[PDB]
């Protein structure tokens, strides 16, 4: 009877595990299935109990527990994170930890005549839910404690929560401090800042079981884009921005990156959330406005202004004027002082073609062709002289190649559409291109790239993104 | 660390063309946190430093990093050692007797490239 929404029309006497505690809970070696300051010396569930080695983690999640719900009889610092990873980690390595979890929060629910504790333990309950159902034989049970504690601040959310878990299956990482952090308040309601390429921020509602696509989804309706197709959320976290599976749940996400932080480049990291175009593939500039004007200009803008780019004075020279009109709009006094802004408007490898005053007269007579465009237009205008090039749409990667005698030693590698573009780094010609069709494999460690095609060797600290971007870009492809 | 280092007198030149190669003393404290990629199976076709890790030991002796190869452990050359081969030799010469580790490594020069593009 899961399915239902149990009423009587009045208070029910609250449910207990005592009943569930008599086919159930191994035998006492104050009741077992009622809250105690006492730390387990083994674990409740008959299951658990005829397991030895599981003794010992049932036991260090009770006294986690107590630790978290202060009832342990001491003072010795602890931080909320720590105490919740001991709790939750191990049950969902092995399900069978989980009934056990579920039965000690209950318990120390249960004839909890301390107010501040209580409220701590109606925190993991709510945490807990977030991450795993109980079983089906414990199912009604847990159902029952909550439906008969209504009035609880978290219990409905605790009702919803596991109903939520059933239908997406359970969590792979415990509670992230955001979590943690929501619970410790006994709020349920979650906002994360995402940031966006045109200096721009949303505050997006975020649940336990909310997915990175999901996130996305709420985003193109927010943003008002026609599609989010190839675009994703990314982490910025060390020196790094890291993209995020989409089908992965948000905070496990979190989680798996800033662990791969850790163990990669050696407290909680700081980090940003940001949402962006990952795979360029059919953006025909126009076609979506607001994804041209939010994310496309913004990404490509840089990738330019690095001059990664073959392009010449001429070009260099139409495109400072869209840029400075995109930036800008009729404000035309920002030219004043050449040095402060040539660097935001001309690529790095093309300002010595001139001089400063050859460059703000150039880039005035370009930019004064725009007086009847709108901002908007002026990107959109950018995007679609670019658009064609083949190193439009790409991820760059600087590397140390030592593969190509015949090339440099440090060459640029671009990853779009096309497959893997290499650049001579000083006249930006194409070496050569290496489409999908013709790479057989590639891998990567934490110090190279590896390419099959003719093959590709690379000293790189990004072997890992170049690796993301290929498979991605292959699966998208292939059907 | 050993000034009076030769690598000339443990390789023949082909060996060591174009490499950096210093002899590294580690005393023998803690758990060694080295990890280990690359081995003569993979596309490097050598033993690199992949992470070295915040605990110590080799962190905490400082002329280790990340993109070092490790030619030698104990005098014994691992330059034709798989992955696996090399994690063993090292994980043994480290509890196998001895207060010292002493690892000949190919430091990596700087990188005269950008190393931390983030754009996508
Ligand atoms: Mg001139």
């Amino acid at each position: 009877h899961h399915h239902h929404h149990h009423s009587s029309h009045h208070k029910e006497k609250l449910h207990t595990l005592e009943e569930f505690s008599y086919e159930f809970f191994r035998a006492p070696e104050g009741h077992l299935w009622a809250y105690s300051c006492e730390p387990l010396r083994q674990p409740l569930l008959k299951r658990v109990h005829a397991d030895v080695d599981l003794w010992n983690i049932a036991c260090e999640i009770f006294v986690a527990i107590l630790r978290y719900m202060g009832d342990y009889p001491s003072r010795q610092a602890w931080p909320t994170l720590e105490l919740t990873d001991q709790i939750f980690t191990l049950a969902l390595q092995h399900p069978a930890l989980q009934d056990e979890v579920y039965c000690q929060i209950l318990k120390q629910l249960t004839h909890n005549s301390n107010r501040h504790s209580e409220e701590r333990g109606w925190q993991l309950l709510w945490l807990c839910t977030g991450l795993f159902p109980p079983s089906k034989g414990l199912l009604p049970h847990a159902q029952k404690f909550i439906d008969t504690r209504r009035g609880k601040l978290l219990a409905p959310d605790c009702s919803r929560r596991i109903q939520k878990v059933l239908r997406t299956g359970p969590r792979k990482q415990p509670p992230h401090e955001v979590e943690v952090e929501a619970a410790e308040q006994n709020v349920s309601r979650i906002c994360h800042k995402i940031y966006f390429p045109n200096d721009t921020s949303e505050m997006l509602e975020v649940v336990a079981n909310t997915r990175v696509r999901d996130v996305c989804d709420s985003i193109a309706t927010r943003l008002q884009l026609a599609s989010w197709e190839g675009c994703s959320l990314f982490i910025k976290i060390s020196d790094k921005v890291i993209s995020q599976k989409e089908g992965d749940f948000f905070f496990d996400s979190l989680r798996e990156v800033s662990d791969w932080v850790k163990k990669n480049k050696p407290v909680t990291l700081p980090y940003q959330v940001y949402f962006m175009r990952k795979l360029w593939l059919n953006i025909s500039p126009g076609k979506d406005v607001n994804a041209d004007t939010i994310l496309h200009y913004h990404q490509e803008l840089p990738k330019y202004l690095r001059g990664f780019h073959k392009c010449s004075r001429e070009d260099a020279i139409h495109l400072a004027g869209l840029i400075y009109k995109a930036q800008f709009n009729n404000d035309r006094s920002q030219l004043a002082s050449v040095p402060k802004i040539l660097r935001e408007l001309v690529p790095e490898n093309l300002t010595r073609l001139m001089s400063s005053e050859e460059w703000k007269k150039s880039i005035l007579l370009a930019y004064d062709k725009h007086k009847d465009k709108t901002v908007e237009e002026a990107k959109v205008a950018f995007l679609k002289w670019i658009c064609r090039w083949p190193t439009f749409g790409s991820a760059f990667f600087e590397v140390k190649q030592t593969s190509e005698p015949s090339y440099p030693d440090v060459i640029l590698i671009a990853i779009n559409r096309h497959g893997v573009l290499l650049i001579h780094p000083k006249t930006k010609d194409l070496l050569t291109t290496y489409p999908f069709t013709k790479i057989s494999s590639w891998s990567s460690g934490s110090t190279y790239f590896h390419m099959a095609l003719s093959r590709l060797l690379c000293e790189t600290s990004l072997g890992y993104k170049m690796d993301d971007l290929l498979t991605s870009y292959v699966q998208q492809l292939l059907s | 660390y050993e000034e009076g280092f030769d690598p000339y007198s443990m390789f023949t030149p082909e060996q060591i063309m174009g490499k950096d190669v210093r002899l590294l003393r580690i005393k023998k404290e803690g758990s060694l946190d080295l990890a280990l990629e690359g081995g003569v199976d993979s596309p490097i076709g050598k033993v690199v430093v992949s992470a070295v890790y915040e605990r110590g030991a080799a962190e905490r002796h400082g002329g280790i990093v990340k993109g070092d190869e490790i030619m030698a452990i104990n005098g014994k050359i691992v330059t034709d050692y798989t992955l696996a081969e090399a994690d063993a030799a090292l994980q043994k010469a480290w509890n196998q007797g001895g207060d010292w580790i002493d690892l000949v490594v190919a430091v990596c020069p700087p990188k005269e490239y950008d190393d931390e593009l983030t754009f996508f």
